[PDB]
């Protein structure tokens, strides 16, 4: 009694999770870009 | 002898089958993005036999679908369409030369 319990959020734990989520997000975006790049190249097969 | 069948050979039935195959291949390409659509294959040997005198084949996917259910491998469809067009062009040349040789003999020109 006479005290209030705050939150247990570990600020560093969230920040290091953020930077890893950013890098993994960006790497998958590159996978999307190289997927359409391959698709565009494999379109001259029907380009007689 | 001296008949159009014995003269043209199987180059008249083959052309029809090659156009049939192109219709099937083009259908798979168009229906690539439709979920639940299963890729359709065509047996050339059976179709040629049926054409000479006169069932559904599905293509096994190389990899699982991403959830939609469509088993159309657009990388393979383009390759087969390119091959079908080349062999169809040869069949037209083969069949076209049958008529030219027949006309050449009946006129001596």
């Amino acid at each position: 009694t006479g005290a209030i319990e705050g939150s247990n959020v570990n600020a560093v734990g969230e920040m290091t999770a953020l930077i890893d989520l950013q890098r993994q997000f960006e790497m998958q975006v590159k996978m999307m870009s190289t997927a359409e790049e391959m698709d565009k190249s494999s379109d001259s097969l029907l380009r007689m | 002898a001296i008949s159009f069948d014995n003269a043209l050979g199987i180059h008249q039935h083959t052309v029809g089958v090659r156009e049939r195959n192109a219709e099937v291949i083009s259908t798979n390409i168009a229906q690539a993005n439709t979920p639940g659509y299963k890729a359709r294959g065509l047996d050339f040997a059976k179709e040629l036999q049926a054409a000479t005198s006169g069932d559904k084949l599905y293509r096994l996917p190389t990899q699982p679908d991403t959830g939609d259910g469509n088993t159309v491998d657009l990388d393979l469809e383009r390759n087969l369409f390119m091959q079908n067009q080349i062999r169809h062009q040869a069949s037209l040349d083969f069949l076209g030369s049958k008529f030219k040789n027949l006309t050449k003999a009946i006129k001596g020109e």
